[PDB]
């Protein structure tokens, strides 16, 4: 059964179906298994899978994004019986990303979201036009790996500094490394704001992400 | 005698490019009908709320969508104007608006690099506005002037976007068409065209210089700036371009049909909340909409969707009844190469035919983050080359011209005869374009169109005089924009 | 249920470019026809003017002008087939010229230089006869390129041999696509004839059925056909060898400064010739043909990158429709001395109206310095225009699928469309250019900052290198080579 | 290569029917809006009449007729919505209703009598409410029947109850689909209200955004609409229940002998009763309806499967187009008292015409006898009908793939189809019938050599013995069972 | 790949009425030496027979069927030298086609394919054959059954003279003989005297196979 | 009769190629109507392009 629930949770995201990622998520609630193990022998299996696809040239964005939907799908099916009540933890790094407030342009924050996602680490978006203050208490909080805001314009990029500010007076700037990206960011941003990461873009930034933690 | 009556005769005056039928117009039309409906749009700004719920509108108050029943539409279209005049200091410079054909350019905005040349790129700032300013209020085929580049030196330091309407109608007499504003300042801008007009609010309202453009936030809503936008445009008389700007396969269908029928709705629904806050208000139904590249992660602006597209609004908007504000002489090119020329013309070749009002794009590079001030010129001189093409080829017993191919007869030239010299100015003359063999050529520098166009933005930036404002209205606008940042830095 | 019936409905499939309404085209019809009586065509061809006149033409012997009736144009109209195929060596290569709007690409010809790369820079070297085998490799690459046309001269067998013979072997020999010549000389017409004969074995029914040569004539203009024009023309029509009738007048120059005035001498031209081909064989393939553009009175040059070419090969596109004939015009042309800004311009100017209006064959691909030279360079980044401007003749489909209302619905106010299946069955719908580049600053300057030109150069390294042309058997090719041989010893024995 | 870029092209999807030009169309407005003026409209509800002085119209009480001045219609047509989805119990059985040639089928309404077979003597029985809930089964598994239409009266519900409360909730009961009341009764359009906000838990807002319930109502011709029918139209536009306007004028009879007169007569009433509606709340979803026919003057009778029929309807989809308006027009009947050979002519031409006009909606499905009787044989019949009717609207897409001269020359002279990639990939494209016989007479002889319409009734039989119907929440129903009964007690107060 | 790999490329290549992927299958499989027997036999048979069941389950029709029988001909086609250079199964032959002054022969081929398909070895005379070559086919290739296709109650008559001429050779009394066509009846085979009826491409085949 | 007006014939297959000029010369030639007569003059037909 288990083999057939992993074998299943795989199909799921390399086929691109959301149905039967939440059918899956569900033959496994109805069997006790740890949905930890699900989130990553079954589903992150063939996250992996895609993301090799991705790097061959076979599959492209589309793909990715159309197969970390069906990973939340799933998760989503199990969040209840998951961490919210086992409160167990996954694995890989875990990266708490979203765009700067006062900006809403999301397609690539939602685009390095998921590289990220199929790299193997764990996503938190926080949506967009993030007030400042929630990447704050959102990181002592979840306590990730990671912080990542995304701006794409020269007045949204401002906004950057005070992530690093509010959160270095919240005693927390030295317990995660940050990192920035968008159009009008570059590595000169990040060097003179202090941000750890750059991200050039949405494979950069999984590169960079891992060869700074992993 | 010589026949000088002819009957009824059908002539077709230019060259006429088609991309839809009546049918599918409509078709695009009612499925644009089915969305205002569901989802429907999210207007944030809950005064326009209130608008849209006072006309009919049934307002969602917990999610605030807004579903706009097909008769608002109706009305609204019924109302806002076919036709409006934008004006420069200079009525020379004045721009007709209209419903129809008639093609106009404008430059690209807004950029926050600029490229100098070897070629370099640095962050822009206020005094470039001012220099592209110059420039285009010299290139002839730039009907007005559109914020070009963020004076992203006066970011934080005061009310960037009112310098940012400052130094532009000072550096150029030519209609201004911000780019970027701030809801919260139209009243700024307001009172800083009614200064110019020494305080005669009706002087600023019947001779607008000052228009402003805001998008719709790609997919199906308004934001609460961009209803300021038009709400505040519509009450002040500020001619407003309710631009929207989506992605095909990233914020829209990845078919062009649909992603105009995503594209439409946003606009017409900005169009409908102008024309409710005050019926007869200027709008133009703008797009620079194009087609996101699933493979490459980016924006192209310079592919023949974005082209297609543009043409493909412009004729929406005729038959809307509304003058159109498209992308054109666009580019994805980092540097003015062959590449650049390429999209450039494919980009705005198609909106021209098509009748686009006003194609924005000109200077551009870079996807739209860069302002080359050759390519400025070199898209100025593409122009003239489109103006050309579009005179398509007049038919007439004239231009036939049968006696003058009997005059010439077999084995001779049309070089000395009168006709030819008459006609010397009317074929094609590009300024920049390079023409010559390349003896001469190369005996003035083997020099390539980037080069030649520097030279020539050196010499323009250098001897170009651009008719200033009287000092005594200067100092009252200047005034305001420090009435501005004053207020920036007491929040 | 969804509904799935619907009534007639009209639709417009790509893109409808107009220049004229019925009333213009009869009345460029009209002036054409007057100025073919008066002043008439001058035939310098002896057998030309014979066939001319046995059919009715007015024929003066001391000034050698040819006076053609409108009823013989009518009858060579009738004559002459609204379509023909073009075969390559390779079967999959064949192309379809027909009347209509079914446009083809074919590189420009011929240059007499050709680009190069030395010690840094690209300049330019005389052309000699591998230059065309090198050009042939990569136009057998190109996907938009559908046939070979003579691109550059074999100056290197000038006063050795029989050069435009070299111009036709090796073409044939380089590339598995259907060649076109550029440049052919009345007097060695058979030549051909028999070197298309030896590759199909001998067998001459075989040649004529499958033509993978064929050629271009140019009348001199303002009104006339040369000797080598009529033979060209006549031989072709017997030898079953479809012929490119190519007027090349110029507004201001040998025409009129009025563009409608130009197609009118570009027309009666063209005409002549192709009633010509008519009379001395019914049912000839032919093609109206044009590459006139406009004389720059300000400059004393010949500029085709101007939008005078392409509104004349735009026009010629809709006059070829309008007399039922498929069209061969220039497009895809540059006055640029190097692939700069300029180049991209007008290539694409110069291309897109003609294109955008049907032309059959646009050739010019590849050209610079008007029509001195020839880049590869340029070539291939041509090739990658043709293939963003094959996206944009697509239009805007509109149907219930492509309006996408339930997608739309699916996806809802604020979300994207990356994950639908829609999107993905689609990722290959989009425009997807080759050579152009469209990534962000970063990853281009890491790339190596490098603009198009550098960009097409190392392509065109990489093709010349590892592309694989079809090759003739070597038994059939040294029977082709014989007749090469045996037309070279003929020119040492003048 | 193969071409792959083609220029402008001008298509017709489908197939086009044309009656009118512009100046005709124009001519039938004028002429209304002249006959909405003289003699104009007597509108007996007196809150109706309210509504049009309040607006602008010229009022007699006395007369209780009412002008409409043409600035009110064109207002109307502003106000009126150009679509609106019908919705039903099950979302994938939504229909769209909308101004074009999108063509939709519904059955007919309201026989007073039904078909029966008894013991090989044909046999039609006297309509009971259980008669509505097969039929409603019926309609439901029937594919080319969008939505279901009271097709007889309950007969056995007159004096014992409402009627027209037990004609709602049976049909809702007893099909997914959306419903549409053939005869709802003014003073309880409360009632079908409250059963479709029972239905939907009691949310109001629900109920207007997913109507699964819509009514027609008849101008009374000529010219005049009666106080039941104002009520329908003012009730359904302030409950947000689609209303559709149709009239029932017949030429020689109500309205002149001349087709062209019979529509200005037919324009005047559903005008009047679309500016009402509209006038009442602005944005009112309604039909632009017809089932206006010719009185037959040598048979005294009203022939409902006439030419006239099918044009009348046909005419009448174009005006609703012309005027903006979604169509619902009558179709597939017939005069027939029986299953027969004129049912299949009557009932195919009064409904081809209709629908290659673009009807929206074409009503008529399993009539007989001039509208008195509802046959379910004739109803599957009619279904397969139009899956034909469907095929013939395809037209004859014309493009490079359907052209296939790649598979005509790759297959040769004196060669068949059969094996052809091409042929088996789309085999399930021709028109398949699912009743009407094909075969040779052997295999047919051998089935039992039955007609049509016992093969028609072993089909009946089979669907309403083994279809499953979506069936309302238990509790839901017992909500909207209440509201019936609640109905049923008033009816006994009276 | 594998003997067992190549039987398996075979029989998709005809349940996918793929002629392209018949004949690599036969390449790969004269290649790697293997019998050409196994690759019919266990090969494209099995797959041509899998097509039959979806054919009679109403999944597949004609030009599934055609097309199968094609597939599987290409890559055959590929190995008949091979299967010459060393000799060498069908439930019989049949010898079909359509009679003198008859060009019909749509239903002919459908007849002769949906036999294929079942088994039988069809040995297809073509449309318009003489009667005498209908003869001069019995004693060559004896096949078990002489089947014509008229479609004209005029060329149906001609049905008779492949009677009268095939006793008139002392052969009949081997081939049964069988009639069809959309202007032939069961009682017109009973009247000339003829074995089997073909009422339909199906029928004809489960009326062959009667003929066990 | 093919091969006399310009037609392909390759006489070992019997296939014959017509070239489009003869496709316009036939449609030139032929009438555009006809007129089919009964025995009764009343019941002529006519067939004509229309």
């Amino acid at each position: 059964n288990k083999e057939e629930i992993i074998a299943k949770a795989k199909e799921a995201i390399t086929d691109f179906d959301d149905e039967l990622a939440e059918e899956v998520a569900n033959e496994a609630l109805a069997a006790g298994i740890d949905p930890v193990e699900l989130i990553e022998k079954g589903f992150t299996a063939g996250m992996e899978e895609v993301g090799e696809k991705f790097g061959q040239g076979e599959l492209f964005l589309p793909h990715v994004l159309a197969a970390a939907e069906a990973m939340n799908s799933g998760i989503k099916v199990i969040t209840p019986e998951m961490e919210k009540r086992k409160s167990q933890t996954k694995s890989l790094g875990t990266v708490a990303i979203g765009t700067i407030e006062g900006d809403i342009h999301s397609i690539g924050k939602d685009i390095v979201a998921s590289m990220l996602n199929i790299a193997g680490f764990k996503v938190v978006d926080l949506g967009r036009d993030v007030p400042i203050n929630t990447f704050v208490e959102k990181v002592k909080e979840l306590k990730p790996q990671v912080v990542a805001s995304s701006a794409l314009m020269t007045t949204t990029m401002v906004n950057q500094i005070q992530i690093e500010e509010q959160l270095k007076e919240a005693g927390v700037r030295d317990q995660v490394k940050t990192m920035v990206g968008g159009a009008p960011v570059t590595q000169d941003w990040a060097d003179k704001i202090g941000a750890d990461i750059y991200g050039e873009s949405a494979n950069d930034a999984v590169a960079k992400v891992k060869a700074a933690l992993n | 005698a010589k026949n000088n009556a002819v009957a009824g005769f059908n002539a077709l005056n230019g060259v006429e490019l088609n991309l839809f039928t009546t049918d599918e117009l409509k078709a695009i039309h009612y499925a644009t009908m089915e969305v205002l409906m569901d989802p429907g749009i999210q207007v944030s700004d809950p005064e326009a709320r209130q608008i849209f719920k006072e006309n009919g509108c049934e307002v969602n108050e917990k999610t605030n969508v807004v579903k706009i029943p097909e008769y608002l539409v109706r009305k609204a279209l019924q109302l806002a104007p076919s036709r409006f005049v934008l004006w420069g200091r200079d009525k020379k410079f004045n721009t007709v608006q209209e419903c129809g054909g008639k093609v106009h350019w404008t430059c690209f905005g807004t950029g926050v690099k600029v490229c100098k040349y070897k070629y370099v790129t640095v962050d822009s700032v206020e005094k470039d506005i001012a220099d592209i300013a110059k420039l285009c209020d010299w290139a002839e085929n730039i009907d007005y002037f559109s914020l070009p580049v963020s004076a992203r030196d006066i970011a934080g330091q005061g009310a960037q976007d009112v310098h940012e309407t400052l130094t532009p109608l000072a550096n150029t007499a030519k209609h201004f068409h911000h780019i970027d504003p701030v809801g919260e300042n139209v009243e700024y801008y307001r009172d800083i065209v009614k200064a110019y007009y020494g305080g005669d609010e009706e002087e600023a309202r019947k001779k607008p210089i000052f228009s402003m453009l805001l998008c719709p936030t790609s997919p199906l809503e308004l934001s609460v700036n961009a209803c300021q936008v038009i709400i505040k445009g519509a009450r002040f008389g500020i001619p407003v371009n309710v631009l929207s700007m989506a992605m095909s396969g990233g914020s829209s269908p990845v078919y062009l049909a649909g992603t105009l029928v995503t594209h439409n709705a946003e606009v017409l629904s900005g169009i409908v909340l102008a024309q409710l806050t005050v019926p007869g208000a200027k709008v133009w139904y703008g797009s620079s909409t194009t087609t996101f590249d699933l493979k490459k992660g980016t924006a192209p602006v310079g592919s023949p969707e974005l082209g297609l597209i543009s043409a493909a609004v412009a004729k929406l908007a005729q038959f809307y009844g509304l003058p159109s504000y498209v992308a054109g002489s666009x580019s994805d090119a980092k540097v003015p190469d062959d590449q650049a020329g390429h999209e450039k013309t494919m980009t705005t070749l198609l909106p021209a035919l098509a009748g686009a009002n006003t194609i924005y794009g000109a200077g551009m590079l870079e996807l739209g983050m860069t302002f080359s001030m050759e390519q400025l010129v070199i898209d100025n001189d593409i122009f003239s080359m489109v103006k050309k093409a579009m005179q398509g080829i007049p038919v007439s017993e004239e231009t036939l011209a049968v006696e003058s191919i009997q005059k010439v007869g077999i084995g001779n030239n049309f070089l000395a005869l009168k006709q030819t010299r008459q006609l010397v100015d009317y074929p094609s003359n590009p300024m920049l374009l390079d023409r010559h063999m390349f003896g001469d050529w190369a005996a003035a520098g083997s020099k390539d169109l980037a080069t030649v166009a520097h030279e020539k933005v050196e010499d323009v930036l250098k001897n170009h005089q651009v008719t200033p404002i009287d000092a005594d209205i200067f100092k009252d606008m200047q005034a305001i924009v420090d009435k501005a940042d004053k207020a920036f830095r007491g929040m």
